[PDB]
């Protein structure tokens, strides 16, 4: 099963790859925050982006981490220019609950949800 | 209906004041036309 | 030129974007769509029709319509053998249930068979 | 009851809730936030007004398709409003000028409104029906406002008792008043204590009581949760104002006497999460400079 | 400010860095569309895909559908429908001359042509009665045939045309400040013509002698008198001139088929792709029971892919088609001549400034709704 | 028209293409509406006894592309060269 | 065949060159430009004043979507659905139940004119003609809610004028 | 010949001895390929014709007219377009056999 | 022409008529339910049967090619009248 | 068939089947079918490791001149392990002749960005990143055209459904345009259309 790879040898570059990633997002929100004019203080929003990398944290694959690598990239490089605006931003966050619980009994009240 | 001028300004149609009671005598809209002066006028035909 | 592969299975549902509630939440169904009977025709078999539960649609207000709030509601994929439906299914994320392809059965009839002596298969009729 | 008014399946943008809100006022700032917060729900909104159809337009496509119906009534005749909640699940009252006009002076807006509307509410048999006052409005001295506030509260109380009374501080948001007051300055320093309450909280707390039950008859209050200085609040909008109709009785409203209330719950008592000034201080606090 | 597209242009002062176009502002989803849909019912996604262009892309889906389905159309319809898109060339060409127009200044002829626009709007209206999207070309043979009383307008317009183009030559065409915007701006070569993939008028405008009526005449193009003008520089002054002296082409071409219109037929003979005329319709058995299943399921189609393009105004309009046999297509695209002239802005925008960008832009017939498929 | 010769002489001087012959405001030459109802044909169908739907099939017809491939005067082109093209008559430049 | 342009040089005969620059130090083709506009100046204008002049049509216009009945009789709509089933964009809504009577009706019929892109093929897709693309061309509503047709916003409309459908359709059921 | 139609294409003087070593160098690396591989037979076959037609030609529009490719400079930057493969084919051993097959349900269209 | 509901509106050919527990009623006030005043069952009675001494009958409704298309209908039953399916009016037979 | 049957040049089918096996024979390296449509247009169906070098070989070799790109394009077609489709399309300026390219690929695998031999092949491959995923190594911008920024998924697979996930909308709540889940007021009813028995004979698979 010769499978070609993407970029690494196996998680171990993913991870070098994903920390410089992360590195670049940490010390990438204050201009941004700066420069839209936004609402939301900077822990809360640095907060959120690593729950973001926490997210999706059981992914063994080299050439699914690379991909996801180059994803938060691509986003990187557009919010590091002005090309994305305010509505963007916003939309990565999730304040328009929908507060919908896992609780089964409020999973009764408003139900049909297996 | 008058002849001598282009196409277009063949056929215009001039209406009364309170046809309903809305004091149309100003502010004349269309489909204020009965339906078969609204196939003449917009010429769609050649009859009267 | 064996280059540095790894052998493991394939979690796509990080990169197509989908809502994690919608990959665990549903469950696809696999089958053989069943000849519809009205009509004799077995040209609608060959095939295997992915689909999904079917779930909440309630009533516009305004006009008596059909509203859902569902978005892989209308999908269906075909595919044309079980096993790589199964492993696609795997592929994607999705839990899955399998139903089973079942054959018409092959028969013994004749005109002969109709028009027996002694037997009592007799159409008594034609 | 009749169905298609049961909920439909998930909440919100015709994902059909259960309760028709008819609404009065609602071209104010608070009505505005309640009727968008209903929309976000997705229920049916009965708003009349009257005024021009542009105000209503622009709180227009905030409602759904059709969701949301426009009507019309005057300040004097029970026929329109009685028009207005001939089908009606819930109604609130959230109606109120802070000054006085040659037409309509604080008499017998908050003393006729009320009554009118409660006594038709109760004639078409109503529930869950929310009306508005402000906190601390006593029959006490020194405020006209409040004491027709408290003589329409104690209108309410009587004549259609069970109701729901409610009250909140000081509320503020992106076309506050008082915020805007602070700003529309060029002045006094005077000791007051003040507790602001941020607005959407407070919405979101009037629709969980509407939908909720056991809420009925109980008298409601919102309580800002710092219930801080008044000169500290405005030198606070000062220094983040980034720049080293007044009437008095509008100027008295806003100086004179605020305190809590231990009788009533405040807002997790009913279940809503309460939020302070700072964050949403800032958020609306633009217009600094060019 | 009007043209819409996003454009991020870092540049050094008032000449240029690097210029990107920002597209995707308009994605609607029409292949995925087109994919849940059948082929009939899909037709006027290919009618609006190009806007501008109201019977050429009609016609490039249904040779697509006929070249996938092995159907010759009929021989009136085919005069009928190569008289149809001469027109709408000589529509497309006028509007792009026109919005260049007006997008430099040039307030007035903006008006003029718009007025012969007008009146062949109201042809258009009389044929189908559309304004703008009229269908009108099923695949297999045009849809009900032309009324009576047609021809002979088209020939006063063709007279009257051929006098209001010479007086568009007479304002502008040796006007000498419009000449001196445009001299030696878009400079192309050759190599860069053929890699960035340039198509349609900016090959005929720089260089090749490459036309796709002269080089796979896809119908009875092979017997009309014309001649496609080659462009002789890199400039847009020169390619005014070959789209002018294309509508003037397309006037002969309309000429010529007027003067050769068969009595011969309407659609194909074929009830099993076309639909039956509504009167033995009516009467018959078969037509009805072939009119209620061929708009039920529509026509099936053998499987295959296949690729076809026609002259759009802007060039090489390729639609490709998979089809799954089956009633239903099963991925179409549309090779695009706008966005393959959006491709090579960069090479045609290095070396000059930022108003004779927006004149680069606006020579080339765009729409920004062809750049999006 | 409806105007008077001397604005017609300085519409002439203004630009020489005999502005009173066509004039873009058609007012009789316009084919008459309301025409003679048509009566259509029918091509070559509808003419019985020998048009079997077997024989005209032109549906049927499509076949599976051929495939191939999983002393010579060979490599040959995919068509032959194209005939190049030709100065045409009613003038040219030049 | 070809016919390729900017086959010119600047003469260098005295005569040319020195017409080209008494052109250029004279002025004269933007004058020239001046008097062609000119020559549309007194010409006479192609408006037609629209709300008394209404513009020319065709018999095949596409309009209004209206309904239509049988002479002295009910409705022609029998609810096979063949153009809910031809819809684009799927803007007809049908469910159909029958009346005591026996003969196959409706109960619902909706049009979305949001959706509807007014091709005709519902009318050219019905059997008996039931549905019409109207003459007219005014809508112009002022609500979202209103725009959405039922079957008797249908029948008032289509009863609201027979004879115009049926002069256009006796005009035009030759040519479809 | 003079000023020909293309843009960036400007006409040359003498033709005919740069594209005689132009192919010249076309026969030579061609020459630096094995013999075995019938590419090389293909290309020296075609070069062969097309020098055969070129060094008994001193003409200029005969010789756009008995081999194609107009006019004269395009047929210069085809053999230069050549020659770039040629050295890129040195590379990467295009007359080896098969890389792998595909599992062979895949081209198997109407699924 | 119509019939009337309860509270004072106007019923449909279709029996939709509303309870005194809904909400379609409110958005009906103020603005008129432009119901169809003429209906379409009461037209079909009033016409006469049309009686041809035939056994098997054609019909096409109102111009040829212009309606529905051509049902031949069958007269052999005699107390149960032959209705076609798309015009609706009956026919009857004589001897 | 003499009347309303399209003809076929049968000359055209011999020379493209000759030119074909000629291909085929001399780059044995990638070449695994060439196959000949009855309507009389080149297909080669090719392995995804001789890109660059079919490409080179296809711009150049003058026996093909074929300097002309069009699509590019991916089909989504499940059933399969190697799943899309990419599909060059060339067209030669001398000799009228086209040719479909028909190169597979899988999910994650990449091709190799022929923008180093087609610059027309550039906004081809970034559209078909944005819409697709086939991953294209040693290419220098893949963005996102014809989406938003915001949206992802890769929306023209036939996994992701018609109508999107995301639904925008305004509020004056937090005074700006939000993203909420998918809300449809109509179905888009679907239509099971497909009738059985068998439209053409030729086209039968087989069975198991
Ligand atoms: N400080 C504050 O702002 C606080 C206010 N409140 C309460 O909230 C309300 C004020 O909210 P807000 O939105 O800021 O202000 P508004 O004055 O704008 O809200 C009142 C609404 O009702 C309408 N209205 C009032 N009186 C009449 C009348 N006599 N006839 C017709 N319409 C009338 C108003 O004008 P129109 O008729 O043009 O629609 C407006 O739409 C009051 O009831 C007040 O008691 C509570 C706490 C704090
Ligand atoms: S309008 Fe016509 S096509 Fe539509 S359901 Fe009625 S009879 Fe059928
Ligand atoms: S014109 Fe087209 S979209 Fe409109 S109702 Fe008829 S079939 Fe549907
Ligand atoms: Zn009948």
């Amino acid at each position: 099963t010769s499978v070609k790879p993407i970029f690494s040898r196996d998680m171990n570059e993913a991870k070098r790859r994903v920390r410089e990633l992360y590195r670049a997002w940490y010390r990438e929100v204050p201009n941004t925050v700066h420069l839209f004019q936004l609402d939301i203080s900077v822990k809360q929003g640095r907060d959120k982006v690593r729950e973001m990398f926490k997210k999706n944290a059981h992914v063994t694959d080299p050439r699914v981490v690379d991909l996801l690598v180059i994803k938060g990239k691509m986003e990187l490089e557009e919010t590091i220019n002005v090309w994305k605006q305010r509505t963007h931003v916003m939309r990565f966050f999730h304040e328009t609950e929908a507060p919908r619980p896992k609780d089964f009994l409020s999973k009764f009240y408003v139900g049909h949800d297996p | 209906e008058d002849n001598k001028q282009f196409f277009g300004r063949h056929r215009w149609v001039i209406y009364t004041t309170e046809m309903n009671g809305k004091n149309t005598f100003w502010d004349v809209d269309g489909s204020m036309v009965p339906p078969e002066w609204h196939r003449w006028l917009h010429c769609m035909t050649d009859d009267p | 030129t064996q280059l540095i592969t790894v052998d493991e299975k394939l979690d796509i549902t990080t990169l197509t974007g989908v809502p994690e509630e919608h990959i665990k939440t549903r469950k696809a169904r696999i089958f053989v769509p069943a000849r519809n009977n009205m009509q004799s025709g077995v040209n609608n078999t060959k095939k295997w029709k992915m689909e999904f539960d079917t779930r909440e649609r309630w009533e516009n207000p305004l006009m008596g319509w059909a509203s859902t709030a569902d978005p892989l509601s209308n999908l269906v994929l075909t595919f044309s053998t079980k096993e790589d439906a199964i492993a696609f299914a795997e592929k994607n994320g999705w839990s899955y249930d399998v139903e089973e392809r079942k054959v018409p059965k092959p028969k013994s009839k004749s005109y002969g068979a109709n028009f027996s002596w002694n037997k009592r298969t007799r159409v008594s009729t034609k | 009851l009749h169905h298609a008014v049961i909920p439909h399946g998930k909440g919100g943008r015709s994902s059909v809730s259960g309760i028709v809100a008819t609404v009065f006022g609602a071209t104010g700032f608070l009505g505005r936030y309640l009727v968008n917060h209903l929309g976000r729900m997705g229920s049916q909104v009965i708003v009349p007004y009257r005024c021009e159809p542009y105000d209503t337009m622009h709180l227009r496509p905030m409602g759904d398709l059709g969701q949301i119906i426009f009507m019309d009534w005057n300040g004097r005749d029970k026929d329109s409003i009685r028009r207005a909640v001939e089908h009606s699940n819930v109604v609130i009252n959230l109606v109120g000028r802070e000054w006085e006009t040659k037409n309509f002076d604080f008499e017998d807006v908050f003393v006729k409104i009320p009554q009118a509307i409660a006594q038709v509410s109760k004639e078409a048999g109503v529930e869950k029906f929310i009306h508005i006052s402000h906190l601390n409005a006593d029959i006490k001295s020194s405020s006209k406002y409040l004491r027709n506030k408290a003589v329409g509260e104690k209108e309410v109380r009587e004549t259609f008792p069970e109701a729901t009374i409610i009250k909140p501080a000081d509320i503020f948001g992106r076309e506050d008043r008082f915020l805007n007051y602070f700003a529309n300055i060029r002045s006094l320093g005077k000791k007051t204590v003040k507790q602001p309450v941020y607005i959407v909280d407070v919405t979101k707390g009037i629709i969980n009581a509407i939908k909720d039950p056991d809420a009925r008859g109980k008298t409601f209050a919102f309580v800002g949760p710092n219930r801080y200085l008044l000169f500290d609040l405005v030198q606070y909008v000062f220094a983040v104002a980034h720049r080293p109709w007044t009437t008095r009785d509008k100027v008295e409203r806003i100086h004179t006497t605020d305190r809590t209330l231990p009788h009533l719950p405040g807002l997790e008592d009913l279940g809503v999460q309460a939020t302070p000034l700072e964050l949403k201080a800032i958020e609306v606090l633009r217009r600094h400079r060019t | 400010h009007p043209a819409v597209l996003r454009l991020v242009m870092e540049l050094s002062g008032e000449m240029v860095r690097k210029c990107d176009p920002h597209i995707g502002l308009l994605h609607r989803g029409t292949e995925k569309l087109i994919e849940y849909k059948t082929y009939l019912q899909a037709l006027p996604y290919f009618d609006r895909l190009d806007y501008v262009s109201m019977m050429c892309n009609e016609q490039a889906y249904s040779l697509a559908v006929e070249k996938l389905l092995n159907i010759q159309p009929p021989p009136r319809a085919q005069w009928i429908r190569v008289l149809f898109g001469e027109i709408t060339r000589l529509l497309n060409h006028i509007m792009a001359v026109t919005t260049h127009a007006l997008d430099i200044g040039a307030m007035t002829p903006f008006f003029w042509m718009f007025e012969e626009r007008e009146k062949m709007f109201e042809f258009y209206e009389r044929v189908s009665g559309a304004r703008m999207h009229a269908a009108y070309v099923r695949p297999g043979g045009v849809h009900q045939d032309l009324p009576l009383g047609l021809m002979d307008d088209i020939y006063e317009f063709s007279k009257n045309f051929s006098l209001r183009i010479d007086e568009l030559e007479e304002m502008l065409t040796n006007n000498r400040i419009w000449r001196n915007r445009t001299v030696d701006i878009g400079v192309v070569t050759a190599e860069d013509a053929l890699n960035y993939g340039f198509s349609g008028v900016m090959l005929r405008g720089s260089g090749i002698q490459w036309d796709l009526r002269k080089t796979q005449p896809y119908d009875v193009y092979d017997q009309v008198e014309f001649d496609v003008p080659i462009g002789s520089r890199g400039d847009c002054y020169d390619r005014y001139l070959c789209r002018v002296e294309e509508m003037r082409q397309s006037i002969r071409i309309i000429s010529q088929c007027l003067n050769k219109m068969p009595p011969g037929e309407i659609k194909v003979d074929d009830a099993k792709v076309s639909p039956p005329k509504r009167a033995e319709m009516k009467t018959s058995m078969e037509s009805l029971i072939h009119h209620f299943k061929l708009y039920t399921e529509g026509y099936q189609v053998p499987p295959g892919a296949t690729y076809t393009a026609i002259e759009a105004p802007k060039g090489e309009f390729g639609v490709y088609l998979v089809s799954d046999g089956s009633s239903r297509p099963y991925r179409c695209k549309i090779k695009a001549p706008g966005f393959a002239h959006l491709a090579g802005l960069d090479k045609m925008s290095k070396g000059h400034m930022l108003a004779d960008v927006v004149a680069i832009i606006g020579t080339q017939d765009i729409v920004f709704g062809e750049v999006d498929r | 028209a409806s105007a008077t010769r001397l604005i017609q002489g300085l519409r002439n001087w203004a630009s020489g293409r005999d502005l009173q012959a066509k004039l873009q405001l058609r007012y009789q030459e316009i084919s008459k509406r309301t025409q003679p109802p048509p009566k259509l044909p029918v091509g070559p169908s509808h003419r019985l006894s020998n048009n079997y739907y077997c024989a005209r099939d032109g549906r049927r017809e499509a076949m599976p592309p051929s495939i191939v491939m999983s002393s010579e005067k060979k490599a040959v082109s995919p068509a032959p060269p194209i005939k190049r093209w030709e100065l045409s008559q009613d003038e040219p430049y030049l | 065949t070809y016919k390729y342009v900017n086959l010119r040089e600047p003469s260098m005969d005295m005569k040319s060159v020195t017409d080209r620059a008494a052109q250029t130090l004279l002025w004269t083709e933007l004058i020239r430009g001046l008097g062609m506009t000119l020559s549309y100046l007194f010409r006479e204008p192609a408006t037609i004043n629209y709300p008394f002049e209404k513009g020319p049509l065709s018999p095949r216009f596409r309009g209004e979507h209206a309904l239509r009945r049988y002479p002295s009789g009910e409705e022609r709509c029998i609810a096979c659905k063949l153009c809910e089933a031809v819809c684009p964009a799927q803007a007809i809504t049908i469910e159909a139940e029958p009346r005591a009577d026996g003969s196959r009706r409706t109960t619902r019929y909706d049009i979305d004119m949001t959706k509807c892109i007014y091709c005709g093929f519902c009318q050219e897709a019905c059997p008996v003609d039931a549905i019409v693309e109207g003459p007219n061309f005014e809508f112009s509503t002022e609500t979202h809610e209103e725009l959405l047709y039922n079957k008797e916003k249908l029948l008032n409309n289509g009863d609201k004028w027979e004879a115009e459908i049926a002069a256009n359709i006796q005009a035009d059921y030759l040519y479809r | 010949k003079k000023t020909t139609g293309l843009v960036g294409l400007a006409v040359c003087e003498t033709p005919h001895e740069r594209l005689k070593i132009l192919y010249t160098k076309i026969l030579d690396v061609l020459g630096h390929i094995p013999k075995n591989a019938a590419y090389r037979k293909y290309t020296e076959q075609i070069t062969n014709e097309k020098l055969s037609i070129v060094k008994a030609e001193p003409d200029v529009k005969k010789l756009e007219e008995q081999l194609q490719g107009g006019q004269i400079e395009e047929v210069i930057l085809q053999a230069e377009n050549e020659l770039s493969l040629a050295r890129k084919m040195i590379q990467w051993k295009p007359w080896e056999p098969l890389v792998e097959e595909p599992p062979a349900s895949q081209w198997k269209w109407p699924i | 022409g119509v019939r009337t509901s309860p509270t004072g509106e106007k019923v449909t050919h279709t029996g939709q008529v509303y309870d005194d527990e809904d909400y379609r009623r409110v958005r009906f006030v103020g603005r008129q339910k432009e119901v169809n005043e003429n209906f379409a069952i009461d037209l079909i009675a009033e016409q006469p049967v049309s009686q041809v001494g035939s056994r098997v009958i054609s019909c096409d409704g109102g111009g040829g090619a212009l309606g529905h298309p051509r049902v031949y209908i069958n007269l052999d039953k005699e107390t149960k009248t032959g209705t076609c399916g798309y015009c609706g009016l009956q026919f009857r037979q004589q001897h | 068939t003499r009347p309303t049957v399209r003809p076929r040049n049968d000359v055209a089918h011999k020379q493209l089947s000759a030119f074909g096996e000629y291909v085929a024979e001399i780059l044995p390296k990638y070449v695994q079918q060439v196959q000949v449509s009855c309507f009389s247009e080149l297909e080669i169906c090719i392995h995804p490791d001789g890109v660059i070098p079919v490409l080179t070989f296809l711009r150049d070799h003058s026996n093909a001149q074929f300097k002309s790109l069009a699509d590019l394009t991916a089909v989504d077609i499940p059933t399969r392990q190697n799943r899309f489709e990419i599909v060059y399309n060339l067209l030669s300026l001398r000799f009228n002749s086209r040719i479909r390219v028909k190169t597979y690929t899988d999910e994650l695998t990449p091709v190799e960005s022929s923008v180093s031999v087609y610059k027309a092949a550039n906004w081809y491959e970034r559209e078909i990143w944005d819409m697709f995923g086939v991953f294209f190594a040693n290419h220098p911008d893949l963005r996102r055209i014809l989406t938003d920024y915001g949206f992802e998924g890769h929306p023209f697979r036939k996994d992701f459904p018609l109508s999107g996930y995301v639904e925008l909308r305004y509020d004056d709540e937090v005074k700006r345009v939000v993203a909420e889940p998918v809300e449809l007021a109509q179905e888009f009813r679907k239509f099971d259309l497909n009738s059985p028995w068998e439209a053409f004979p030729a086209y039968r698979q087989p069975p198991e």
